[PDB]
RNA sequence: GCCCGGAUAGCUCAGUCGGUAGAGCAGCGUGUCCUUGGUUCGAUUCCGAGUCCGGGCACCA
């Protein structure tokens, strides 16, 4: 029964298998887009069959390995959960913690991967948390283990900036082209420099500020500024953009080509403006030169990192030496690395210094064990080291076995880092080729030569012998860049002298190829004594003997070959010296554990180091409760603070909420949300602090669950804060508190994490829940499947792409979901099935007719289906006891969307305030920008009700203003706003005056005798008090629950209840209805419990009706008295009996609710009298 | 064998427990030699305790050793247990014969994982008293470190219901005392006095039916098969009939001689570490974990309801939950049996640190009764500790 | 007691870079690979424990 409940909860409430399938499909479709990601990354995720797992190799990049592991984990979890739906606790636990292992992989996963992956994996984090919570009640109950908030309705809250930023910025700069150019710059700077959240380019503010400053402005200074922009600023921005896109792995030029076009247009227009005031091509020679130099520097970085083999060799030597100990030698060392000889320790330290980061990233605790075993002196005792308990547990283990168990993972990590560097080098090569193509295309598809090019300068090295690593590394990279330059020059020579031979075995036609070939090796040809040949060839190739330049081909080839050889020899020497310097710097530095420092940066270590709990607590204790004391009326403040100036911290987690006023309950819930947020943040920071130097931190998948649970709690509480922030009197402090939690939406493993209601018949709802437990629809599903297979089997002349097949499959799925909850009338099923059969025949005959007849027929089918589904939805609405026009509109919308997709893929009081602002701002402009002021006013005054009479007042005053187009109209608008603000203040427990004065000040600021307005407000307050005194909510609810016969019925029912627990005993049971006839739903439920024969359906329906009557009051007593989960558990008659007993036992709490309503009236009259006293005091003081 | 084992002093069964390499064997040798210097004694050496070739090769104690020594008022049978985590089972067997345990904690190390594990296991196999010997105090001149170790050991003892604030702690040096440093032999004498005073003379059940858990089986050439162990209750005499109950089918035999530390005994009494010679049984028909009982007085059982505490990760237990069908090893006095676990209704998994009431069905019948404490071990670690709430079948 | 090696269909066995177990015979295989856990994105496969079986050491109240 409990296992069945868990299975149904997984299948229908969480739908975890479907969520996992959707996330996997979206991730795989995004990382194989080929329009957002390069083919290099996409080829790694190609599978012979979709049923095989992705194979993680030692030769694939690090990020490719992480993505493959995540996809495999998602597929395995989907398989396990689907297998669960086909029939359990162990299987679900294993699947949940496989997802958590994938999440832990993401936790340690190189923020590029994090931003690639987060938008998809954020969709199942709450599902995983809820699944873990549901699994938790199959374990023995642990009181106070969590002590968190009650997740009442979490199931109902289950849920291009980078490529558009720079083009938008340069478009804005294009728009910035006496006093007109003095505020536009300020506006642009405020709009753009404030933007953040995507500044992966770690200079962005500098470029935006410098570009704005330069765009604000003899001609020598202007030319110098232009060259500074063209050669220093924009090339650096483009290089950083390429760095971002290379680290991401996107296709070349994805976010660099639109940006490049934008800056090209901006620079061309700026240069044109400068020329008009008194060169500008953005790709003259040196922009290209600097771009290619940066590209080659990055390429050589990647190639050097990929061709390095010292770290892998050191790791292999370390693991071989550790595994060279047999059982006897391990026993002699007492299975501890600290007991080996000093020379062996020195060799092990020398090996371990070279690959410690890789070992420590995967094994932060084994790293500390190795460091302490190898570096500590043997004389020191363990006691003085003050090791922790779990550190001592690891210390007592077989050290050799512990280290040897890390070998495969560490070697795989090292080889995958090398593969990542090689893959980055390939990406940089693709970026270089694409940049060359775009540079060719952007100017004219033509090249221009110049004889004023500085010749080649083959660098020579006179280098020191006792310099740091970077000293030699810079020279190595310079030599490699020069090697690449000479290599491309010799390639150009080969192309030049091959095209010359193949085109004519100097007055030619296709001189562009020769021009572009000679531009590559012009500096090298100028390096030799051939300046005359160069100046005779540049002019001849730009305006016009080819039999003489072919003579000096072998000479220039030999020059290039010898220069490359010399550079290679110098590179080898420099690499040797750099390796020696690396060894020296490794020997100088002592060995120190690195695991905790690496764990401090994963994803949750970064969040923990923010200390958000401290700021939240400071706001809660100093800024929130101070505002509560200052603004809340004393009557409301009494229920929250028994000390008069501080919240009642002895009872902060309030749990009743049904003995309080709606405003008091709202404030208590807000306090609960803040308290739970603070506790969750503090727990999360405590679990992710790694500041103990004497402790180890084991990396495992079984902590993420805890993390997720904490996150859920925090987000849940934060959700309510936003719900409490949608109030006129609470917007400011709530917004401040949410601004404090701003650095949580943005971390990939939290995100928004949450969402950020029908009324049908009780019998219908119970039957729906019973149907969803026990799981025409089959007929329509089969018809949709036939339609889908007819579309798929379309092999006619009208070719249908596989993308269109996937799109129509998605459309058919959405349509099936939409119509799966639809009841059809007599004959409606026949009509809809005939229409769908005709539609599928038309789809099978798409190519048999002209497109016009096809579109007409499908439009007729769409109209017929829409009409039939409208009628069927109206029938279902009537028979389900719902409101007309609600379900029918949704069904028709689903049908219309489905048909539109099929035809496409086959070849408010806020409005009142806006009107008020528009009229008030058009009044002076028509009797003497606007949109921004109106929007600001509406946003600042969001949350007013305006009632049903003030609407007519507003309309009449607007009509009077229109007729008249002095201060009477503004006074009427102000008093309408003041009445609305008074309503808002009275709905909360706010002290009179505060929010009304705030809104009045805002209104009068936007605008740029009082006794009458004060008297009007006072009259409003008096009439409000009169209305409040006439309220009879408490007596009405008492009558509705148990009418004016409850005491007598209870007195005459108690003996019957006692008799419930021989032959003539049934006589009194039969005759009780002549003396104890119930008159209220509670007494009727008591009588039904007396009957006890819940096997019959008549009393089951009677109980359902009584519960329908009693639910709006029971839902306040407890949240479990809902209409979805409470009805789902009513399956057997014993369940009905248990529900009846549970409802009967809550009579005391219902009475408490009625007394709470009476107290709510008692508090409301006091608030009204306080407001009236304040207003009369203000009127008497104002004279 | 030759002598007759004159019975003069009350007999107590003590033994050394603690983490590996902390000085249990050295402490046993030092105790025996110092007591042989001050009193009669026998002066066993270190090599005579760890005498097996494998123990000498690996340099660790593997199997429990047995020595005897006499204070003026008591006669002690001392069991030296292995400290290595791989041989915990052997230690458990030794800890099943202990009326008292000397917890050897190295001052250079402090309490370690096997210190806590041995405390818990000795608690589960019936060790009621623990005396702490702070060993290697010749290498720790600091007094603050000694106080810290003392308080840590006291907290650890209190964590498992021993009177940590009342347990005597001796700051001594087994190696120096064995060498002959009189200032450090005074500490061994103080430890012997604490053995005499702190550990009360146990109340033995010499009237109940005879019962002896088997700890070891020997094949004495020319005599037959001898089963050694501590008589839990009753008296076994030469010529009496006994039954071997437990793992295999129960056998019947007769007692043809009782010995005690290679000295002939007329009758073996409760609480005494004796060896019983059985007539006409091969060494392969008996095993450790079986029980010698009076005929028709013990019925082996396979199923029982128990209340079990599952250790947390920080106590050396599991870090993941287990479900139905979990098949760990259950350690009763000298017996270890594989058993299957059935969880109570409404419970499908048990987290570390939980208290559960589960039904255990063993794969072999064993002798057990209500109130018999046991340990649960799996994967080379202790995962739980429970008591037999009641016997089903 | 301490090592070592095996256990895969009814029988005989292959499966080793960890990616859903297949060949013959017997009459087209829910055999998750003796069982239990652990590691792992993923276990017949790697680690541990346990149950049997086999054969090498130890011991000797
Ligand atoms: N300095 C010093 N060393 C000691 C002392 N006691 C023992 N040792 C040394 O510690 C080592 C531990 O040896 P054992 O006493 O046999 O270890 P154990 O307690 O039997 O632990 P197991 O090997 O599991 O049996 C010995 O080689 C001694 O040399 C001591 O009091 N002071
Ligand atoms: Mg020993």
């Amino acid at each position: 029964r409990t296992i069945e409940t868990y299975i149904i909860y997984l299948k229908e409430d969480l739908k975890i298998a479907d969520t996992c399938k959707t996330i996997k499909d979206g991730l795989l479709k995004s990382i194989t887009d080929k329009t957002h990601f390069s083919e290099e990354l996409a080829t790694y995720f190609e599978r012979d069959n979709p049923n095989a797992p992705f194979k993680v190799n030692t030769t694939d990049p690090t990020q490719v390995a992480v993505l493959k592991k995540l996809l495999n984990a998602l597929e395995n979890a989907e398989k396990s959960f689907r297998a669960i739906e086909n029939i359990a606790v162990m299987v679900s636990y294993k699947a949940v913690h496989e997802i958590y292992a994938a999440l832990q992989l993401i936790n340690h996963s190189n923020s590029d991967i994090q931003d690639i992956v987060g938008p998809h994996i954020q969709k199942l984090l709450p599902q995983m948390a809820l699944a873990s919570k549901a699994l938790g009640n199959f374990a023995p109950e642990h009181p106070e283990e969590s002590a968190g908030a009650v997740l009442a309705g979490v199931v109902n809250m289950l849920p291009s900036n980078l490529i558009f930023e720079l083009p938008h910025y340069f478009e804005e700069l294009q728009k910035l082209i006496m006093i007109k150019k003095a505020n536009e710059t300020k506006y642009y700077f405020e709009q753009l420099s404030s933007k953040s959240g995507l500044l992966a380019i770690p200079s962005y503010l500098s470029i935006v500020k410098r570009l704005i400053a330069h765009s604000t402005d003899a001609y020598l200074d202007a030319v110098a500024k232009l060259e500074d922009i063209k050669h220093n600023i924009l090339p650096q921005l483009i290089s950083e953009l390429e760095m971002v896109e290379e680290s991401m792995g996107l296709k070349p030029g994805l976010l660099t080509d639109p940006a490049l076009e934008q800056m090209n247009k901006y620079y061309t227009q700026l240069a044109e403006q400068v020329d008009n005031i008194a060169l500008g091509v953005l790709m003259d020679d040196v922009f290209i030169q600097k771009r290619r130099s940066n590209q080659e520097s990055r390429l050589n970085e990647a190639r050097l990192s990929s061709e390095d083999k010292s770290v892998l060799a050191a790791a292999n030597r370390f693991f071989d030496k550790i595994g060279s100990y047999n059982s006897i030698h391990k026993a002699w060392s007492k299975w501890s690395l600290a007991n080996i000889s000093q020379s062996e320790k020195d060799a092990l330290i020398k090996e371990y210094k070279q690959f410690q980061p890789h070992f420590a990233a995967l094994y932060p605790d084994i790293d500390k064990l190795v460091v302490d075993a190898l570096t500590q002196p043997t004389g020191s005792n363990i006691v003085s080291r003050l090791y922790s308990s779990d550190y001592k547990q690891l210390w007592s283990s077989d050290h050799f076995k512990q280290v040897l168990s890390c070998k495969d993972s560490v070697l795989s990590s090292i080889q995958q880092s090398l593969a990542q560097s090689e893959f980055k080098a390939k990406l940089i090569e693709k970026t270089m080729s694409h940049s060359e193509e775009t540079a060719y295309s952007m100017n004219n598809k033509t090249t221009n030569l110049t004889t004023r090019v500085q010749p080649f300068e083959p660098l020579k090295f006179t280098l020191e012998d006792d310099k740091p690593v970077e000293y030699y590394h810079k020279r190595v990279i310079a030599a490699s860049n020069q090697i690449l330059e000479l290599e491309r020059a010799q390639k150009g020579v080969a192309e030049f002298f091959n095209y010359i031979q193949k085109k004519y075995p100097l007055d030619e036609s296709d001189k562009e190829f020769l021009r572009k070939a000679y531009k590559t090796f012009q500096p090298q040809l100028l390096a030799l004594k051939h300046d005359d040949i160069n100046t005779r060839l540049v002019s001849s190739l730009t305006s016009s003997r080819l039999t003489d330049l072919v003579s000096l081909k072998s000479g220039i080839n030999d020059y290039l070959n010898e220069k490359i050889s010399d550079l290679n020899q110098d590179k080898t020497t420099l690499l040797d010296k750099e390796e020696e310097a690396r060894e020296e710097q490794y020997a100088k530095n002592p060995l120190v554990a690195k695991g905790a420092e690496l764990e401090k940066q994963t994803l949750f270590g970064q969040m923990s180091k923010l200390k958000l709990s401290k700021s939240v607590d400071d706001f809660f204790n100093k800024k929130f409760q101070t505002y509560l004391k200052d603004n809340l009326s004393p009557e409301v403040w009494k229920q929250l603070s028994s000390n008069g100036e501080t919240l009642d911290f002895d009872k902060i987690p309030y749990l009743e909420f049904h003995k309080d006023s709606p405003e008091v309950a709202m404030y208590k819930q807000l306090i609960n949300s803040m308290h739970y947020m603070k506790n969750g943040l503090e727990k999360l920071e405590s679990l992710n602090d790694y500041g103990d130097p004497n402790n180890i931190y084991h990396r495992t998948r079984f902590v993420m669950t805890t993390f997720n649970a904490l996150v859920m709690n925090i987000c849940f509480s934060k959700y309510y804060v936003m719900e409490a922030g949608n109030n006129p009197g609470l917007k400011a402090i709530v917004q401040e508190g949410l601004d404090l939690l701003k650095p949580l939406e943005g971390m990939p493993l939290i995100g928004d994490y949450l969402k950020t209601p029908p009324k049908q018949n009780i019998i219908t709802a119970w039957k729906k829940q019973q149907a969803v437990v026990e799981s025409d629809q089959q007929l329509i599903s089969e018809q949709l499947g036939k339609i889908q297979e007819a579309i798929d089997n379309f092999d006619g002349d009208l070719e249908v792409s596989d993308s269109a097949r996937e799109k129509i499959k998605t459309q058919i799925g959405e349509f099936a979901k939409g119509i799966s909850g639809l009841s059809f009338g007599p004959g409606s099923v026949k009509k809809i099935l005939a229409a769908l059969t005709k539609l599928e025949t038309q789809l099978s005959n798409l190519d048999k007719e002209s497109p016009e007849v096809t579109l007409g027929k499908l439009k007729d089918i769409h109209s017929e289906l829409n009409a039939q589904f409208r009628a069927a939805a109206e029938y279902t609405e009537y028979h389900s006891g719902q409101k007309f026009g609600s379900y029918s509109n949704n069904i028709s919308t689903i049908v219309s969307n489905f048909c539109n997709g099929l035809v496409s893929n086959l070849p408010k009081d806020t409005s009142y305030l806006q009107l008020i602002a528009e009229s008030l701002y058009q009044i002076p402009v028509k009797l003497n920008e606007i949109d921004a002021n109106v929007k600001a006013f509406v946003e600042g005054l969001n949350g007013l009700s305006f009632g049903p009479g003030s609407v007519k007042k507003i309309l009449s005053t607007a009509a009077k203003l229109q007729m008249q187009l002095l201060k009477e109209i503004q006074a009427e608008f102000g008093t309408i706003l003041m009445a609305a603000a008074d309503n808002a203040e009275f709905h909360l427990g706010l002290k009179p005056g505060t929010y009304s004065r705030t809104v009045s000040e805002r209104f009068e600021k936007f605008y740029s005798i009082d006794t009458t307005s004060t008297q009007k407000r006072l009259a409003r307050e008096m009439e409000r008090l009169e209305s409040v005194k006439e309220d009879t909510s408490a007596i009405d609810t008492k009558k509705s629950i148990f009418g004016t016969e409850h005491e007598q019925f209870s007195t005459l029912y108690q003996p019957y209840a006692s008799l419930r627990h021989l032959h003539a005993i049934d006589r009194v049971f039969e005759e009780r209805h002549k003396i104890n006839k119930p008159s209220s739903p509670f007494d009727k439920l008591r009588d039904l419990y007396l009957d006890g024969d819940f096997e019959k359906e008549e009393n089951k329906e009677q109980f359902l009706q009584l519960y329908a009557e009693l639910q709006p009051h029971l839902i306040k007593i407890n949240y479990q008295y809902d209409l979805a989960y409470f009805l789902r558990e009513l399956q057997t008659p014993e369940d009905f009996k248990a529900a009846t007993e549970r409802i009967i036992n809550d009579e005391s709490k219902l009475q408490e609710l009625i007394t709470g309503l009476d107290d709510t009236k008692r508090l409301k009259v006091k608030l009204c009298e306080e407001r009236i006293g304040y207003f009369i005091d203000l009127l008497k003081k104002q004279e | 064998s030759k002598e007759k084992f004159e019975r003069t002093k009350p007999h107590v069964n003590v033994g050394t427990i603690g983490h590996v390499d902390h000085g249990k064997t050295t402490l046993t040798a030092a105790i025996t030699t110092v007591l042989a210097k001050t009193y009669g004694g026998a002066a066993r050496a270190f090599d005579q305790i760890d005498n097996a070739p494998e123990e000498k090769a690996r340099g660790i104690t593997i199997n429990t050793s047995h020595v005897e020594y006499d204070t003026p008022t008591r006669h002690y049978a001392h069991v030296d247990c292995p400290g290595h985590a791989d041989y915990v089972k052997n230690m458990i067997t030794g800890a099943a014969q202990m009326d008292g345990a000397i917890l050897v904690v190295a001052a250079t190390d402090g309490p370690m994982p096997q210190t806590r594990e041995h405390i818990l296991l000795g608690r589960q196999v019936g060790v009621p008293y623990i005396i702490v010997f702070l060993n290697k105090c010749d290498m720790v001149d600091d007094e603050e470190l000694l106080e810290l170790v003392e308080m840590e050991v006291r907290e650890l003892l209190s964590q498992y219901d021993f009177p940590g604030d009342d347990t005597p702690i001796v700051r001594g040096s087994a190696l120096k005392a064995l060498e002959g440093d009189a200032e450090w032999e005074a500490k061994i004498l103080e430890l012997a006095g604490f053995l005499d005073s702190y550990i009360p003379e146990p109340e033995r059940a010499i009237d109940k039916p005879f019962l002896l858990p088997i700890e070891d089986v020997f094949s004495i050439s020319g005599r037959g098969t001898v089963v050694t162990g501590r008589v839990e209750r009753g008296i076994i005499k030469v010529g009496e009939e006994v039954e071997i109950v437990g793992i295999k089918e129960t056998q019947k035999s007769t007692c043809t001689g009782v010995e005690m530390f290679r000295k002939l005994l007329d009758e073996g009494r409760a609480g005494e570490n004796v060896g019983v010679l059985l007539r006409g049984i091969k060494r392969e028909e008996i095993e450790r974990g079986q029980v010698l009982a009076k005929p028709g007085t013990i019925k082996p059982h396979t199923k029982f309801e128990s209340e079990v505490y599952i250790l947390s990760k920080d106590e050396g237990g599991r870090h993941t939950p287990f479900f139905k069908g979990y098949r760990p090893q259950f350690y009763f006095r000298t017996t270890d049996v594989t058993g299957t676990i059935e969880l109570p209704e409404g419970v499908e998994m048990v987290m570390p640190g939980d208290n559960i009431k589960m039904v255990v069905t063993l794969i072999h019948p064993i002798a057990m009764d209500d109130g018999l404490r046991f340990a649960i071990r799996e994967g080379g670690r202790t995962v739980g500790a429970g008591v037999v709430a009641k016997v089903l079948s």
